[PDB]
């Protein structure tokens, strides 16, 4: 499971770098894939930080 | 040791020249790669389904229900003005016929998994139209023929609407070339 | 909430990247003849930039303070096509191919060419597997349920400990 | 004489569905993934397969046709992409401003920025092969020559093809013609390269110097006559070369000197092109063809004259060498090794010597003042030649488990040789130990003492200089050369030891090289790491079949990973991982080659000229004083120039940005396989085969690490591959932008 | 067999040829059947035949009449090729060459295992040669006008090239070179 | 079809090469026809 963990989070991290220079690249940075991290600002939120 | 329909090439071993519709066709051997009973149900659903679509886009063009939501005389531009909740009520309607039609056993694995299971027969014959043995043998032919027919029509149908934006009687009627 | 987003219609610096995108594609144009396959490449890439601009103003997609397209994945429906539904579209796809390929696998120990098999294919064989995937949820629930998804752990070989 | 064995092998497909099919041990098929990489790794290894030489000689023989036929497909793309997808016409036209592109992409995912503004009109990948200036200096003018020719490669690619097919499996050469060393020589010499010579001669004065003489004095290409119309039309080429008008009766009469408007020896270079003199050429390969028809003379075949190879070898012997030279004509014409380690050796020699000597005397129009040209065939060239040396290195370990033989070597050359094993690697080791300490040790000096404020402590032309005088004396000789020790030659073979500053465009083409302390310092380091490369290969070889700590090594063969921790541990004793280390030691000291190259050349070489004289080169001098430390090399050269490869996302030069984190990702990759073991990849595996197991979906191939060996080999292919390739990416994305 | 070539009197009878297939006078001097199978030469020589021959009558009566069309409309054979690529026509006959060709893939392969006969897809709708002696006489008919077939397409077009004229327009004037 | 070579059509390599570049082509032409899908549009 440890190794699966591990693939799971490698494959698809490296993979989305990789997206971001390709197209960053080619001059589409408009193309990347930009995930926000909701969830740790959710829990920001949860402190009193307002700007979310 | 010949194919019929095609005189220069060895029999395909799968086509013995038993089922309807079988004149050893089959140049490209594909009844080797797949298996040669769900080729054939597969066969005569398509055959089926183009047989009904055929007459769907004749009648179409003519008759319509109520409503200018089912208008539209060309059928490919008929898809996109109906209401898609219809569609989505026809699609899941389609997969439970699907189901229980084929008692669950709906791939290539198990479809065929019963030995009285026979391709395209649903026991399916209200009126008793196959109530002669030998007529019945004839109408399992014409079957094949006229779904075969259908497929390579609703093929034509399908380009013909892509190319003009006519109906199938329009285009006949006001023929235009390329 | 996403007060610090904004939809990128409404953005300016989405605006302004795609200005800027245009501005230098038309430079580059102008050092081509009108009608040469370079300036018809040139234009090709202008109008392919403008499609993707416009197509992802009309999505209701956010952009950050960067005016860049921002992704959210926590669950909400009004985005998820951002990540929802292409994950359904891959579980579906990945679950078939491994259902097929360990259905593959187990037909084949049950013969004398349980290795021959694994590195020369009975393609026959294995496109009967392919073609039975698209209802692998229901087939592998049912699997489970049975108790013939699994070994007992009595029956799978381990090391001293 | 002709010996053959006719319908040897039948033709069907029958062993193509039987992987293995050529090994005893691989014939049985798998019962572990071991078995697919030995499938690979055993394809070409021949003499595994039997035990007879007839055979072995037969499937190389036709397996040599198998490449020929590869490189004609490859030689006949390169023509088509030059006739179908170049800007050729158009640079032939405007040879100082446009870039030669014969490469162009399919507009898919936004990768057509990489069609970049070459100029002519024209949108592609700008190429550094150098085939441009190669076919100018052909003589093609259009498109159709481009075209004919490239079909003309698909037909000999066809007809090789056919030959390694039928001389494999219809009509195969027996031993006996194989050991005809003599006759082979004597066609190799005088046929293939004696003919050869004389045929691109031919070629030269009927073709390429009426064209090129045509175009250098401003023709323009579309105006120039065919071919043809000069070997038809003698009148066309006495306008051109007067002499032509005297027909051959001054060659039958030996007044030869009537020639010498077409035959020069002339020197220096072509004002216009910046390339050599298209009649020095010519003359150049009349003469070689000579030389070279006369020297395929010297062996005896069928006839009472000539030499035999063997008695020559055996006649040289003296008082220091025993036996002299007496068994090696047998080793070398019974052993494919022997023979493979001493031509991979000169191969990869002469590979050294084509690059230096090509940037140096730029044969071809428009090369020199191609700066991304110039540094790409110089780096081709001596990669290729760095990995055919260690090869040498390879087939000369496996020769020596597995050919040698005490009987056929009792007290000759290389009896003595390993006889003498200690005291030849003990003197390596130290010279080694020496040219490290006074070469790489006065870097590290220089990098303290100006770290500390003490540039007059360094070693440098400004303080204490170590001046290469013995190079200098050598420049300042063939400076003088020309009309003295060299009296009918007009200029120098190069200017780079002297003389004047040649220009095209505004661009140097070639000039004088300076040697200073820099210049010393660097001559020592690739010394120094030659030298070590050396050590790693020749010890392999002397220690292939035993050594104090394995005295039957060559039982346990080439290849092996170790013979067990015992004997305080054995790893890495076998040849295969001499040859493995020697890989990194030449990755070494071909880096440091090619980047003294790439500096030295943009600092003290390339750049522009004004009208009044004033040269600016690309690096304005900083050679001399950054380059004396390892700060100035990390500084001046890695981080300064890498501004054009990292600053390259978003344009055409992207590609090379994307590749040179690619090759950056490639060899932090190999890391994982050279700085682990595979005790633990197969315990991990054994976790991972327990969760297949649970969910029925273990394969019947058992899953197996990589052997010992195979984790060595891929760890230094992915290290080979990610270096080099982050060199070539930052090498091109520099030289496009500034050269 | 006859020991010394027919049509070569001066060379041996090839060793592949056994003197049983139509069109066989010995003719081999460059050795092609000492190493290719005869077989698959023969499969080849035919496909040939038959393309040249439908060429050359193609050629003919393109020159001497079309179709009373515009879309047709009289052009000289050669620089009809891309005047159809242009409107798809000659795609069209590229499909069904495709087509024919793909199941022609099988043919050769069973002939190469022995089990059909080189040029042989018993096409005779009209029955011409129900005899084999007949048969025989006609397969001697084909390779000739075959052959010659295909060396008169070599001059049709290669004239054309020089002369810039028709088949017919260049007998009618017949102006010598230069 | 001869059955050798399509014996040897069905090796490992073989069929891994097509197969991948069939599906290569299938994404390559899903892109080539429908560009710059960041989402799925709804
Ligand atoms: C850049 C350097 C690098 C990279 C990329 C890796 C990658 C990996 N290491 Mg390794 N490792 C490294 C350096 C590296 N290591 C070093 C220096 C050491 C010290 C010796 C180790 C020691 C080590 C140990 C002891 C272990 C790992 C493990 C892993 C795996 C971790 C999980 C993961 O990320 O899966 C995702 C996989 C990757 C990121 C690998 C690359 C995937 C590529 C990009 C796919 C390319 C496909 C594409 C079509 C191109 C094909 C090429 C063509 C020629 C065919 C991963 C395969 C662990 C493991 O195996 O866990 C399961 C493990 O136990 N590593
Ligand atoms: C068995 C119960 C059942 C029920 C309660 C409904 C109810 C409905 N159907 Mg559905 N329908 C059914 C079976 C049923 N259908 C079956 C079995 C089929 C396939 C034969 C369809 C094919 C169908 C279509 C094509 C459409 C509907 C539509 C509708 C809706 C509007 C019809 C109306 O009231 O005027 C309504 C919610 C319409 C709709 O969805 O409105 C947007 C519509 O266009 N139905
Ligand atoms: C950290 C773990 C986590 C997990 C497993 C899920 C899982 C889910 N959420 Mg998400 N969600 C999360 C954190 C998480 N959420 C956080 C921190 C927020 C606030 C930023 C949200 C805001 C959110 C909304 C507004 C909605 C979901 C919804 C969903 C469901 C689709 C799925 C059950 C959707 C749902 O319908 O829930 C039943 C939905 O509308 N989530
Ligand atoms: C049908 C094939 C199949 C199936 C159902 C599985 C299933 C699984 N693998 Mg395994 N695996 C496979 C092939 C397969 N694997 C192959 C060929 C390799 C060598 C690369 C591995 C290497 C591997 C590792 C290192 C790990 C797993 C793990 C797992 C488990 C978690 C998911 C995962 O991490 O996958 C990851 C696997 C990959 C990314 C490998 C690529 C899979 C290929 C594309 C499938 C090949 C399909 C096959 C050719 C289809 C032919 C069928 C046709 C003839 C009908 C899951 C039980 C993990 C685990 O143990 O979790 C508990 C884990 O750490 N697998
Ligand atoms: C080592 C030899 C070599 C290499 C590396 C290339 C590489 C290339 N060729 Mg070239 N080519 C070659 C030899 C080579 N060719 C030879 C010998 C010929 C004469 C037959 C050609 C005739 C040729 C044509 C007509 C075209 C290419 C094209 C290409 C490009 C795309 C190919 C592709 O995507 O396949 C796709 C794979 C399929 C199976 C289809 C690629 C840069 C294409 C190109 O440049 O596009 C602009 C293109 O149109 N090549
Ligand atoms: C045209 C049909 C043909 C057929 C049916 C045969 C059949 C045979 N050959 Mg023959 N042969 C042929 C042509 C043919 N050959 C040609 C053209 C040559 C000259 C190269 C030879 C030279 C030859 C030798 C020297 C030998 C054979 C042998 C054999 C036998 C085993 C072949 C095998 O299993 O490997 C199948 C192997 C392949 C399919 C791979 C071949 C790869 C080619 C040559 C190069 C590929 C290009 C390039 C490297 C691709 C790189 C891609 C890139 C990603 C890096 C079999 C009877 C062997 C034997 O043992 O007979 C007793 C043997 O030693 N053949
Ligand atoms: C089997 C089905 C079939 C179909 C549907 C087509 C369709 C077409 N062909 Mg193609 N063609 C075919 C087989 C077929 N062809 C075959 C077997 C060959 C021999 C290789 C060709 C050789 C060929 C050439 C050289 C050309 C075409 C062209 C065309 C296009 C003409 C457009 C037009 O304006 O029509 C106008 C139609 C009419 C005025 C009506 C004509 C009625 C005839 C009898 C056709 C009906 C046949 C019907 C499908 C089946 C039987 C009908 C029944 C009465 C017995 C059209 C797309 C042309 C093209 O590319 O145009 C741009 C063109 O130049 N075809
Ligand atoms: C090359 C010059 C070598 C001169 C050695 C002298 C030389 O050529 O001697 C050659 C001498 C000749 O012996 P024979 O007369 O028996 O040779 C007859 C031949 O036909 C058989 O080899 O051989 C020896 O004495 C053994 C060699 C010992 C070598 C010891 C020194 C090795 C290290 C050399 C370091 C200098 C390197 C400088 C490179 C630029
Ligand atoms: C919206 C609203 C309207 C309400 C709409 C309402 C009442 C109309 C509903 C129409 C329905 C009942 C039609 C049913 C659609 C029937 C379908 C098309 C059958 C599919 C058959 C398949 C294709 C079988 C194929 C196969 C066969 C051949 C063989 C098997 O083996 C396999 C399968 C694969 C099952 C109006 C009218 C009031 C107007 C107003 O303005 C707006
Ligand atoms: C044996 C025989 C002897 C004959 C020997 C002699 C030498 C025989 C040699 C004949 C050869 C040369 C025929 C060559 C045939 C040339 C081919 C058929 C050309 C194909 C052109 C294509 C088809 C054009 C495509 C075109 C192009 C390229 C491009 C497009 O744009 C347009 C089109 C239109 C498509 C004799 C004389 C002694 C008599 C004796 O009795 C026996
Ligand atoms: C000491 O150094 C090492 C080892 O031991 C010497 C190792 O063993 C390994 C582990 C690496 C292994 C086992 C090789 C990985 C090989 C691959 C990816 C499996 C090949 C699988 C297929 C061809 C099937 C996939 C199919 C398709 C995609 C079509 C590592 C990292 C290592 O550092
Ligand atoms: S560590 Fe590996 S290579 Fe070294 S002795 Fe042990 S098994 Fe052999």
């Amino acid at each position: 499971h440890l190794s699966w963990v591990s693939l799971f989070l490698g494959f698809h991290t490296l993979g989305i770098y990789v997206h971001n220079d390709v197209v960053v690249a080619f001059g589409s940075p408009e193309k990347q894939i930009l995930i926000e991290p909701v969830f740790a600002q959710w829990i920001q939120a949860a402190s009193g930080k307002a700007l979310y | 040791t010949k194919s019929l329909s095609v005189p220069f090439l060895e029999r395909p071993k799968n086509l013995d020249g038993t089922a309807p519709g079988d004149v050893g066709f089959d140049p490209l051997y594909i009844s080797d790669l797949l298996d040669i009973q769900w080729l054939r149900e597969s066969e005569i659903k398509h055959g089926r389904i183009c047989m009904l679509a055929a007459v769907g886009f004749i009648v179409q063009e003519f008759v319509h229900l109520p409503g200018e939501v089912f208008s539209n005389k060309v059928a490919i531009d008929a898809l996109f003005q109906v209401p898609s909740g219809g569609l989505w009520q026809i699609f899941l309607f389609i997969g439970l016929l699907e189901f229980v039609m084929n008692k669950g056993k709906m791939t290539p694995l198990d479809m065929f998994s019963d030995p009285n299971r026979k391709p395209g027969d649903f026991g399916f014959d209200p009126l008793g139209l196959g109530k002669d043995p030998q007529a019945r043998k004839r109408y399992e032919v014409a079957e094949i023929k006229n779904g075969r027919l259908a497929m390579l029509a609703v093929g034509g149908f399908i380009h013909h609407m892509l190319l003009t934006h006519q109906g199938v009687v329009e285009q006949l009627t006001h023929f235009r070339s390329l | 909430e996403f007060n610090n987003l904004i939809p990128c219609k409404e953005s300016k610096i989405f605006n302004k990247r795609l200005e800027s995108t245009i501005k230098k594609l038309e430079n580059k144009l102008s050092k081509y003849e009108v009608g040469s396959s370079s300036y018809l490449a040139i234009k090709n890439t202008i109008n392919k930039t403008n499609n993707r601009f416009h197509k992802y103003m009309e999505s209701g997609v956010l952009c950050g303070k960067d005016g860049l397209p921002h992704l959210i994945a926590d669950g909400r429906w009004s985005h998820a096509g951002e990540f929802v539904i292409p994950s359904l579209l891959f579980i579906y796809i990945s679950g078939w191919i491994g259902w097929v390929g360990r259905g593959y696998l187990s037909a084949i120990k049950n013969t004398n060419k349980a290795i021959e098999n694994e590195i020369i294919i009975d393609v026959p064989l294995a496109l009967k597997f392919m073609s039975s995937g698209f209802i692998w949820p229901l087939s592998a629930l049912r699997e489970y349920t049975k108790g013939d998804l699994l070994m007992k752990d009595s029956e799978v070989t381990i090391s001293p400990r | 004489k002709v010996l053959i064995d006719r319908n040897v092998v039948p033709t069907n497909f029958e062993k193509w569905s039987k992987p293995g099919h050529f090994s005893r041990s691989l014939a049985k098929g798998p019962k572990t993934t071991t078995w697919i990489w030995n499938l690979h790794a055993d394809a070409h290894d021949f003499d595994s397969h039997t035990n007879s030489l007839e055979e072995i000689s037969r499937k190389i023989f036709s397996a040599h046709f198998g490449q020929l036929a590869v490189i004609f497909i490859w030689l006949s793309g390169m023509y088509f992409h030059g006739a179908k997808f170049s800007n050729y016409v158009a640079w032939l036209n405007n040879p100082i401003n446009i870039k030669p592109s014969a490469q162009v992409v399919w507009p898919i995912i936004g990768q057509e920025i990489l069609n970049a503004d070459v100029g002519g009109g024209f949108q592609g990948i700008q190429i550094t092969s150098g085939l441009f200036q190669l076919w100018r200096a052909s003589g093609i003018t259009n498109e159709m020559q481009l075209y004919v020719t490239a079909i003309g490669g698909l037909f000999m690619a066809s007809l090789m093809l056919f030959a390694g097919w039928f001389h494999y499996h219809k009509a195969a050469p027996k031993l006996e013609w194989f050991q005809n060393v003599e006759s082979m020589l004597n066609h190799h010499l005088a046929g293939l390269l004696g003919l050869g010579s004389l045929g691109w001669t031919g070629h030269l004065i009927h073709v390429s110097l009426p064209i090129n003489k045509l175009l250098d004095s401003g023709i323009v290409p579309a105006q120039i006559p065919l071919p043809h119309e000069f070997i038809l039309n003698r009148n066309l080429m006495s306008e051109l070369y007067p002499s032509f008008n005297k027909g051959l009766l001054p060659f039958f009469t030996l007044n030869w000197n009537e020639y010498n408007d077409f035959l020069t020896f002339k020197g220096g270079l072509n004002p216009v092109t910046g390339g050599l003199w298209l009649t020095d050429i010519a003359h150049h390969h009349l003469a070689i063809a000579v030389i070279f028809i006369i020297a395929g003379h010297m062996y005896r075949t069928n006839w009472s004259i000539g030499h035999s190879l063997k008695e020559i070898l055996d006649a040289h012997k003296g008082p220091f060498t025993g036996e002299g030279h007496r068994g090696l004509f047998e080793i070398l014409t019974t052993s494919w090794h022997a023979q493979l380690a001493i031509n991979l050796a000169m191969l990869g020699s002469l590979s050294i010597i084509v690059a230096h000597h090509m940037y140096a005397m730029p044969p071809y129009p428009y090369l020199a003042t191609d700066y991304p040209t110039q540094l790409s065939l110089f780096t081709h060239h001596m990669w290729i030649g760095g990995f055919c040396i260690v090869g040498a290195g390879a087939h000369a370990a496996i020769f020596m488990v597995r050919d040698y033989s005490p009987a056929q070597n009792y007290n000759n050359l290389l009896d003595r040789v390993i006889r003498h094993r200690d005291a030849i690697i003990s003197h390596l080791n130290w010279v080694c130990i020496f040219l490290g300490f006074h070469s790489f040790g006065l870097y590290i000096h220089n990098d303290t003492m100006r770290a500390l404020g003490r540039p007059q402590d360094m070693f440098s032309d400004v303080a204490i200089q170590l001046q290469p005088i013995f190079a200098q004396w050598i420049q300042n000789c063939h400076s003088i050369a020309p009309g003295n020790t060299a009296p009918n030659v007009l200029a120098t073979t190069s200017y780079v030891f002297g003389g004047d500053i040649i220009s095209v465009g505004n661009k140097i083409a070639i000039m004088p090289m300076s040697l200073g302390t820099a210049d010393f310092m660097v001559h020592h380091i690739h010394a120094f790491t030659i030298h070590v490369t050396a050590l790693i290969l020749l010890k392999g070889v002397l220690f292939a079949r035993n050594s104090r700590l394995i005295p039957d090594k060559a039982n346990l063969g080439f290849r092996f990973p170790c013979d067990g921790p015992g004997r305080g541990g054995t790893c890495q004793v076998s040849g295969w991982d001499h040859v493995f280390l020697g890989l990194f030691w030449m990755y070494n000291s071909l880096s440091i080659v090619i980047f003294h190259f790439s500096w030295k050349m943009q600092s003290d070489v390339w750049g522009t000229i004004s009208s009044s004289g004033d040269i600016s080169h690309i690096t304005r001098g900083n050679f001399a004083q950054s380059a004396i430390t390892i700060n100035g090399w990390l500084r001046d050269f890695l981080w300064a120039q890498a501004s054009q490869v990292i600053q390259s996302y978003g344009s055409s030069s992207s590609a090379y940005g994307l590749m040179f984190l690619g090759a950056h990702f490639v060899w932090a990759f190999s890391l994982m396989f050279l700085f682990s073991g595979r005790g633990y990849w197969q315990e991990l595996i054994e976790s991972i085969v327990w969760a297949h197991n649970k969910l029925k979906v273990a394969p019947s191939i058992q899953p197996r690490a990589l052997s010992i060996t195979q984790g060595r080999a891929v760890g230094v292919a992915h290290y080979l591959l990610g270096g080099i390739a982050t060199t070539w990416a930052f090498f091109l994305a520099r030289i496009i932008a500034i050269g | 067999k006859p020991k010394w070539s027919k049509a070569l009197p001066f060379m041996l009878w090839p060793q592949n040829l056994d003197g049983t297939m139509a069109g066989d006078v010995g003719f081999d001097p460059f050795g092609f059947t000492n190493v290719f199978d005869v077989k698959w030469m023969r499969e080849a020589e035919l496909k040939h035949c038959r393309i040249a021959m439908l060429a050359a009558l193609g050629f003919i009566v393109q020159e001497l009449w079309t179709f009373p069309y515009p879309y047709f409309s009289k052009v000289p054979p050669v620089l009809a090729h891309d005047v159809y690529v242009k409107t798809g026509g000659m795609s069209q006959i590229l499909l069904f060459v495709i087509f024919f060709e793909v199941i022609s893939l099988f043919a050769v392969s069973q002939m190469m295992e022995g089990k059909r006969e080189p040029g042989v897809f018993h096409f005779d709708p009209l029955g011409l040669a129900k005899d084999p002696d007949t048969f025989r006489k006609y397969e001697w008919s084909e390779l000739r006008n075959g052959r010659l077939a295909m060396i008169a397409v070599g001059g049709f077009i290669h004239q054309y090239w020089v002369t810039k004229q028709g088949i017919f327009e260049q007998l009618a004037n017949f102006r010598p070179l230069s | 079809m001869n059955k050798d070579l399509l014996k040897y059509l069905s090796t490992a390599p073989v069929l891994g090469v097509i197969w991948i570049a069939i599906t290569a082509a299938i994404i390559v032409e899903f892109n080539r026809l429908y560009p710059d899908a960041l989402f799925f549009p709804l």
